[PDB]
């Protein structure tokens, strides 16, 4: 080989990308595609569909209703963590006898 | 002493004949040029490897593989296991008896 | 056919010479001049050439395009005070106008879109107070939020709800 | 000049092209 | 749901047509961009079509089987210069999907079992028909037979579950509970050897070595993470006795952990050495497993989805210097930097997400494990900070011996870096540091 | 950064950054003034990563 | 940028400032124990003297090696890499 | 206006504010149509204890509010902690007096999280509250407040 | 061409075993030296040099490898991460012992800590009272 | 290319014991003229010694190593270019073959040198089948 062929040099001596090895049509068109259905769909189209995603989880909605029980709660002015799950009149506790020798955890 | 010398020249003959075998194949145009990337032939590089990774067919139960299997891994997950549900048993029972208060207790994930 | 290696076949040339270690032990006079003829084969004359194929290989059409009007600064520019000092000006002035389209936006954002009661993932702006000394309006001052409920509002006191 | 004996780098540059 | 099951299920004939290798990861690609569209769910059962549903620890495993099979089907491009059976290479795939996209969508106990056990013949397929190595025999049977001696007790435990509740659904059957050993380690071992353990750990670096780099994917990419999904089933209805029996296998991971880390220090294999390092974080996702808080929970979920994308990303990177350079050999692999300078980014970006690293989701999900763990016992705080240490003392070593220093003398002629594997891997870290925003996704799962 | 030195753009780029952030500290320090942004990523059992 | 010329320069240079060696006797080809007196650590000191001068380090069987002031020359001319 | 750094800050903040404010007041406030968005309001379902041992159906409904209150709850906390931090922020120097009823208030909301939540995993069902508060009560009934108990 | 073909064999209980093995790994028979018997220890497998790592070995010979300091067919030591040159290996051997430079280290800081938490009471002063701090309960004077 | 033997001399041993005192002495010594006249002062020690057997110079030539490492400098100066000095092997040189994987358009830029090295494989080749053919 001399001086003239590699300054211009020929079509036909071709690097090829990593998807095919055997013709350059098929590295083109598998090359474009697979950064299509990579990059401008799941990293972009789908990021951009994940940015404006509603809310599945509540955390908007737990930090809206939070704000506006704080401000009832300590309007009332009871508690602004309630400690019971349920009224502690409501709950009907067995007795000392009816319990006998059972675990109480706390 | 005088089979000191000997012993030194036939190793460096061995290592010369092993030098120019290495320069005759490291330099090789028609290996480089197959294009196919790899390495030349090197003998203790496989050694190496099957050294490596079979090591069960020059084992056997012996006393000091015991002591060296006991003393390294079965003893300290002993101590770590028993220090731990000692810890744990000592917490444990302090919070089921109740001497802990509700605000003075530590880790409320909070 | 696919050539990885551009139809030519790879090979080593300057052989066991590389090594500083084996060319003091000792040299024949054929690897001498291998090494010489190596030696003045890597010097170079004149720079590599501007390869047009290159430069539109590695170069998408939206880089094009979003490039072309500050090409067409730097071109006509190009005579007046040559390529050195006109593509200088060229890329301070994209790269500035980045950088004031940054700082527009980020205090755009920071000031009309904040992050308030309604909404978890903005960037929530905590400010602390400012210093009184005389000379400004209003020295004897006093903190001007004292309830609760002012602290940490984040716009909850202007609510519709 | 000398010239510096550097790996390809057309590859990269037509990934970050790409990319 | 259905469709990703159909749309798998109509791809199966995409195989059998020739020259079609390209087009079926393409529409894999474009199925996990479908896959990121249907994201309604929320802690419950969500799109529920007959025993199939999805929740959000679900969702997050489907998306991450989806992703590391299509990268998988991008990683092995050797099966499709050679004549390697195409047709057979896709089909396996495909219908490996299919069974952990099943097995992950499973509403019910058995459902789960029995496409998570049918999930291990086509890796063994894989292992035995696409690997380069002698040892493929002694691969896939290891794996096979500790994952079925171990699981061969735990249907005689789902049997009991059944026969004690009378329902197979995951949540009424977390409103029972049991207070039994034998069924606790029936329902529990499997799951503790398909998650690497110290002890029963053998199948993995003797599996990961002589397998193919898709065995690798699909071994340390989603099939460690088998085990995690079941126990995080699990776990709910063995409470009390999980307390009882927590602290052996917790003290046994950590210690192990410690070990496993000093042991990959003393490793002259790139492919061994991240099979080790799978053993090392997974001790740490178990030992966060059982102290059974929010934040272990939620952190090892974090870590499962962190480290399914960063140690397949590792095992790409071992493969590209295999195929250039001939061997795996920690010797061989030096100073790449001066061969494959662009490579070295990728190398360095997915070692560091294997330690702590600044913009990963493996900090995320290592900070919310460490916090469960050092809540649990104050006597962690020693070895959690030992093994944190040796973990990036041994990760530093295989980026820091393999891609820096001098060349490994007598190499031959290899081809340079293609487009292909940076967009190989860079599919494989982009995902870890665009996952912390939106990382209540990723998270939250209860 | 072709036709340029990538050191002269960052020297030119790194020294309107400090006189920015030099500017903005003798802003900082006539009024006292602390400011403290948060930017949310995670929220579970009342604690915010 | 270096010659042979002033490589040579540099090696008669210095071992003509040696006071144990005659200039009148000394030449390129003189050998350093046959042709010249020395003692065996005078040649020691010729090498260190050779290393301090050219600023590398000459290894022992490189330093017996040389026995002639142009195998000197040569030595040098093969580690600094000049052949004009 | 009264100092040199001052009138730079305030050129520099009317520079930085004028064509921003153009922006929104001449393109953004133009061209936007008027919609209502509305914050979500759940009833209450009755609770774990109305309701028998055999039905999964109220167990879904208050496994889902007891989950809801924990969101709501742990969101109390946040902005009670939240408050205190701009109480610490605002009065600089002088935090140690006026961030006291706040610390107060934050602590007692911390107790209170931990009486109902606390201690119970990461699977806390609506039933295993219940459970623990039953306990508790009992607890309570039989030996005292906790942390002077026998 | 692969490992189940080259690889360690049983111990050489004979010496003609010993002669075949020395010459399997390219050592001359007098350098060869197995491992013990023991249940750790290797079988036929060459025990090289354990004396000091790869910075201690010649630099300036002319290598095959200048990278692990190494010929073509060498067997390469059992440890070789261990005596590599990255890892514990010095290029000269050290001029003390191990545990001397552990002593010294521990006795200056041992005496450091003493001497300081020793005086840590006597603390000096200036001829200065305390700091006098305005409180509407408590007034102080002045001395004029 | 003479690959240098192991055997070490007695002579040779001593030159060296010699050449690393000096080197220590240096090293221990930075000023000029107090090395030269401490170096003149060894070079007479080693020379009022030089007239005795092979046995006993064996055992002083012991005593002398054992003396060298006793007075070793814990920072001795070394040459910085040469091997384990400060900046040793900064650079690494890549082998040409990877000149060889280059683009074309890359080889576009240097066509005279890619010439010229496609000109000298044929004399390569033909002086490896010469030389080991
Ligand atoms: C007196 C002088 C007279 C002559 C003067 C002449 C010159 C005057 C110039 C003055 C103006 C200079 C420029 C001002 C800033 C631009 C303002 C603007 O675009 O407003 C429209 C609009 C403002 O909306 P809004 O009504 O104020 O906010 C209400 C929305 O509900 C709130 O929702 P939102 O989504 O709009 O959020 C607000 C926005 C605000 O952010 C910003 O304004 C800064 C960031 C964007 C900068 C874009 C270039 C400028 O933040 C984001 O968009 C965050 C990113 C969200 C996801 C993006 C897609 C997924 C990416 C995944 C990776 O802003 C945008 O749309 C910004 C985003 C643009 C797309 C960016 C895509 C990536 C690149
Ligand atoms: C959008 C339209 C409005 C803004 C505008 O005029 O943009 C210029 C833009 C074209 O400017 P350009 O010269 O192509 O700028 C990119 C260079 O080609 C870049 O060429 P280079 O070789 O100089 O690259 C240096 C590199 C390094 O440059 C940088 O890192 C940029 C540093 C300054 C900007 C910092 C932005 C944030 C400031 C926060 C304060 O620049 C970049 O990576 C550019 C993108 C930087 C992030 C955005 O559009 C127009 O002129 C009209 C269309
Ligand atoms: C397993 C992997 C499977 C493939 C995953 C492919 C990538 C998907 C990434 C989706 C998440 C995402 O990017 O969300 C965008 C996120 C979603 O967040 P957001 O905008 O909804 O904000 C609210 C969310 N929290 C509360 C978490 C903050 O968008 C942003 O954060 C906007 C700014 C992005 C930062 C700048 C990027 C460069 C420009
Ligand atoms: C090897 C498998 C793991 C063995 C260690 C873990 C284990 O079983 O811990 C339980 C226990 C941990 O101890 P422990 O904490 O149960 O002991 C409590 C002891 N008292 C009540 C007196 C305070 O292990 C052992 O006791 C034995 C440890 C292993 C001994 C050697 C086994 C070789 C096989
Ligand atoms: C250009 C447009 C996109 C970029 C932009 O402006 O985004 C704005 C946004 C913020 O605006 P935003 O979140 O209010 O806007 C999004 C609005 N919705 C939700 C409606 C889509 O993002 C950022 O500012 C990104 C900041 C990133 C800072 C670093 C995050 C990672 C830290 C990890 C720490 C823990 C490790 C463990
Ligand atoms: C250990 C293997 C032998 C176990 C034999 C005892 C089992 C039994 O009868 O349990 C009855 C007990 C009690 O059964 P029950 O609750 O139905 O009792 C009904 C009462 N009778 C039997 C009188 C009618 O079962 C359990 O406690 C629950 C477990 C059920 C499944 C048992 C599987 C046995 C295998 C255990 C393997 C554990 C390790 C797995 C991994 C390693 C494998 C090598
Ligand atoms: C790069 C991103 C932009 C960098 C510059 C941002 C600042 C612009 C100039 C400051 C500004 O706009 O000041 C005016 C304004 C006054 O706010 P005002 O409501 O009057 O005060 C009460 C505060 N609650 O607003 C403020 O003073 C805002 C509060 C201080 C500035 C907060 C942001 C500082 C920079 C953050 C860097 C990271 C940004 C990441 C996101 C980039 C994209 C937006
Ligand atoms: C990293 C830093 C990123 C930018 C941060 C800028 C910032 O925080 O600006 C906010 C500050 C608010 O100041 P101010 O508006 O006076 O206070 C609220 C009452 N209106 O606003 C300012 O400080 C504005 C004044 C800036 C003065 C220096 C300008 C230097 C050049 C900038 C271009
Ligand atoms: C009282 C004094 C306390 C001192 C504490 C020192 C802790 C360790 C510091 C790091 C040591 C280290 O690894 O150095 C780097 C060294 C690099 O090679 P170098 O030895 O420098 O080269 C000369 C030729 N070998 O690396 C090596 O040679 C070995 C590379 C692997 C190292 C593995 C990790 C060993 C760390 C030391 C053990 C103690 C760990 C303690 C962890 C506590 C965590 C809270
Ligand atoms: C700084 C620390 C220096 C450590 C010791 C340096 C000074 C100590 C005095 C000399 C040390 C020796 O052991 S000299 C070697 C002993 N042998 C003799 O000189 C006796 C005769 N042996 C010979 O063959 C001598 O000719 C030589 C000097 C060994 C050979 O060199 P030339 O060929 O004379």
């Amino acid at each position: 080989l001399t001086t003239e062929d590699f300054a211009n040099p020929s079509p036909k001596n071709w690097q090829s990308y990593g998807f095919d090895y055997k013709d350059q049509v098929e590295d083109r068109k598998a090359t474009k595609s697979t950064f299509f259905v990579t990059v401008t769909l799941c990293l972009v189209w789908g990021s951009f569909y994940w940015a404006y995603l509603p809310d599945t989880q509540f955390r908007n909605w737990a930090q809206r209703e939070g704000f506006l029980e704080l401000r009832r709660r300590e309007l009332a002015g009871v508690d602004l963590v309630s400690p019971n799950y349920v009224d502690p009149a409501s709950i009907t506790l067995p007795s000392d006898e009816d319990l006998g020798d059972t675990e109480i955890i706390i | 002493s005088n089979e000191e010398q000997e012993f030194i020249k036939r190793k460096h003959e061995a290592t010369l004949k092993l030098r120019q075998e290495f320069l005759k194949q490291s330099s090789n145009p028609y290996r480089h040029a197959t294009g196919e990337g790899g390495t030349v032939f090197d003998a203790g590089l496989a050694r190496f490897q099957a050294m490596r990774v079979s090591n069960y067919e020059h084992f056997k139960p012996t006393g000091k593989s015991f002591r060296t299997g006991l003393f390294a891994v079965v003893l300290p997950i002993a101590l770590y296991a028993w220090a731990l549900k000692a810890e744990r048993d000592g917490r444990e029972e302090k919070y089921r008896t109740g001497q802990v208060a509700y605000k003075d207790r530590q880790f409320k994930f909070i | 056919g696919a050539s990885e290696t551009g139809g030519v076949k790879p090979m080593v040339i300057a052989g066991r010479m590389v090594r500083e270690r084996e060319r003091l032990i000792g040299m024949s006079p054929e690897e001498r001049a291998w090494r010489k003829q190596w030696l003045k084969d890597q010097e170079l004359h004149h720079g590599p050439r501007k390869v047009p194929a290159l430069e539109l290989e590695l170069n998408n059409p939206i880089k094009r395009f979003y490039r072309a009007p500050l090409d067409k600064v730097c071109n006509v520019l190009e005579p007046v005070l040559g390529f050195q000092r006109a593509y200088t000006v060229r890329f301070w002035t994209g790269k500035a106008l980045l950088a004031l389209t940054g700082i527009y936006a980020g205090a755009y954002y920071f000031k009309y879109n904040q992050n308030d009661w309604t909404r978890k993932g903005g960037w929530r702006v905590i400010h602390s107070r400012k210093q009184c000394v005389p000379g400004d309006e209003g020295y004897p001052k006093v903190s001007d939020r004292s309830a609760p409920s002012d602290y940490a509002a984040r716009g909850f006191n202007e609510s519709p709800l | 000049h000398q010239m510096i004996i550097k790996p390809s780098r057309f590859q990269w540059d037509k990934f970050k092209d790409l990319l | 749901m259905l469709k990703i099951i159909f749309f798998l299920l109509f791809l199966i004939p995409f195989c059998f047509i020739n020259n079609m290798y390209w087009m079926v990861q393409i529409m894999m690609f474009f199925i996990s961009f479908i896959f990121l569209l249907m994201n309604n769910f929320m802690n419950y059962w969500s799109e529920i079509s007959y025993f199939l549903g999805c929740d959000m620890l679900s969702y997050g495993l489907i998306l991450l089987s989806l992703w590391i099979c299509s990268l998988m089907l991008l990683a092995s491009e050797m099966i499709n210069k050679h004549n390697n059976y195409k047709n057979l290479f896709l089909l396996n795939i495909i219908i490996l999907l299919l069974l952990l996209i099943l097995t992950f969508s499973s509403m019910s106990l058995f459902m789960f079992y029995l496409f998570f056990e049918s999930s291990l013949i086509p890796t063994l397929f894989l292992i035995l028909g696409w690997g380069y190595q002698p040892e493929r025999l002694q691969a896939g049977l290891y794996l096979l037979f500790y994952t079925l001696l171990v699981s061969l007790p735990m249907l005689i435990g789902i049997f009991y579950v059944m026969n004690k509740i009378g329902s197979m659904n995951f949540y009424l059957m977390n409103n029972f509970m049991f207070n039994y050993d034998l069924l606790y380690f029936c329902l529990l071992c499997a799951f503790l050897v398909k998650m690497p353990m110290f002890l029963v750990h053998l199948w993995l670096p003797k599996a990961h070595v002589e397998a193919p780099v898709s065995g690798s994917m699909i071994l340390a990419g989603i099939m460690l993470k088998l085990g995690g999904y079941g126990m995080l089933r699990v776990i709910s209805f063995l409470q009390l006795m999980n307390l009882k029996y927590s602290f052996v296998w917790i003290s046994i991971s950590l210690v192990g952990g410690v070990l496993v880390s000093l042991v990959c220090l003393r490793q002259t294999d790139l492919k061994a050495l991240i099979a080790y390092s799978s053993v090392a974080h997974m001790g740490i996702v178990l030992s966060g497993l059982l102290t059974m808080t929010y934040w272990g929970l939620c952190g090892s979920y974090t870590l499962m989805i962190a480290h399914g994308l960063c140690s397949s990303g590792l095992f790409c990177l071992a493969n590209v210097s295999y195929e250039r350079l001939g061997s795996r050999s920690m010797l061989i692999n030096k100073g790449l930097l001066n061969f494959m300078p662009s490579m070295t980014l990728w190398w360095f970006l997915l070692s560091s997400a294997n330690m702590a690293a600044p913009p990963t989701l493996n900090l995320l999900g290592e900070i919310s494990l460490l916090n469960s763990i050092v809540s649990w016992s104050w006597i962690s705080m020693i070895l959690l900070s030992f093994l944190s240490f040796f973990s990036a003392a041994y990760t530093l070593y295989l980026y820091s011996f393999s891609q820096h220093g001098k060349l490994f003398s007598g190499v031959y002629s290899f081809s340079s870096g293609k487009i292909r594997e940076y967009l190989l891997m860079l599919l494989h870290w982009l995902p870890l540091n665009l996952l912390i925003l939106k990382s209540e996704s990723f998270m939250l799962w209860l | 950064m072709k036709y340029l030195s990538i050191c002269s753009i960052s020297f030119v780029n790194l020294i309107s950054m400090s006189l920015s952030c030099f500017l903005l500290s003798l802003y900082f320090l006539l009024n006292d003034m602390i400011y403290f942004i948060e930017w949310e990523l995670v929220s579970l059992n009342s604690m915010s990563i | 940028p270096l010659s042979l010329k002033l490589i040579n320069e540099r090696v008669l240079l210095v071992l003509k400032l040696y006071d144990k060696i005659d200039p009148s006797k000394l030449n390129v080809e003189s050998h350093f124990i046959n042709d010249l007196g020395l003692d065996s650590l005078d040649h020691v000191e010729v090498i260190m003297a050779m290393e301090d001068e050219f600023g590398f380090e000459i290894p022992d069987s490189d330093a017996e090696k040389l026995l002639k002031p142009a195998d000197i020359i040569k030595y040098v001319a093969d580690k600094e890499d000049v052949y004009e | 206006p009264r100092s040199p750094m001052a009138s730079f800050a305030e050129s520099v903040l009317n520079v930085i504010d004028g064509p921003i404010t153009w922006f929104r007041e001449s393109i953004v406030e133009p061209n936007q149509q008027k919609q209502n968005w509305y914050h979500q309001r759940f009833r209450r379902v009755p609770t774990i204890d109305q309701c028998y041992t055999d039905d999964a159906v109220c167990r879904f409904e208050a496994d889902q509010q007891f989950r809801r209150d924990r969101m709501v709850d742990n969101e109390i906390v946040n902005i009670l902690r939240q408050r205190f931090e701009d109480c610490t922020l605002y009065e600089a120097p002088d935090h140690m007096v006026k961030c006291r009823p706040l610390m107060d208030q934050y602590e007692k909301a911390t107790e209170n999280w931990f009486i109902k939540y606390g201690d119970l995993g990461g699977y806390a069902n609506a039933k295993t509250a219940y459970m623990k508060q039953k306990h508790r009560l009992i607890w309570e009934r039989r030996h005292g407040p906790v942390g002077s108990g026998m | 061409g692969w490992n189940k073909d080259y690889k360690p064999g049983p111990y050489p209980q004979t010496e003609k075993e010993r002669l075949a093995a020395a010459k399997k790994y390219y050592l001359l028979p007098e350098e060869y030296k197995p491992y013990a018997d023991d249940g750790l220890g290797y079988g036929d497998y060459p025990k090289l040099g354990y004396g000091l790592g790869v910075e201690a070995k010649d630099s300036y010979y002319p290598w095959d490898y200048p990278e692990h300091k190494r010929n073509q067919h060498e067997p390469i030591s059992a440890d070789h991460d261990l005596y590599s040159e990255d890892r514990w290996s010095q290029a000269e051997p050290p001029r003390y012992s191990n545990a001397y430079y552990f002593a010294c280290f521990l006795g200056v800081m041992s005496g450091c800590l003493a001497l300081y938490y020793w005086l840590d009471d006597k603390k000096m002063y200036r001829p200065v009272a305390a700091k006098q701090y305005p409180s509407p309960g408590v007034k102080h004077y002045t001395f004029e | 290319a003479q690959v240098p033997l192991a055997i070490v001399s007695h002579k040779r041993q001593v030159c060296s014991l010699y050449k690393r005192a000096l080197r220590n002495l240096e090293s221990w010594y930075d000023r000029r003229n107090v090395y030269r006249y401490r170096a003149v002062q060894l070079r007479a020690r080693f020379d009022e010694n030089r007239s005795k057997d092979l046995g006993e110079g064996i055992r002083l030539l012991a005593c002398g190593q054992r003396e060298l490492f006793e007075t070793r400098h814990f920072q001795p100066r070394n040459f910085a270019n040469s091997a384990g000095g400060c900046a040793f092997e900064r650079e690494v040189i890549p082998p040409d073959w990877v000149l060889d994987y280059w683009h074309p358009l890359e080889k576009a830029q240097y066509p005279e040198y890619f010439a010229k090295r496609e000109q000298r494989k044929k004399e390569f080749v033909t002086w490896w089948e010469k030389q080991y053919g």
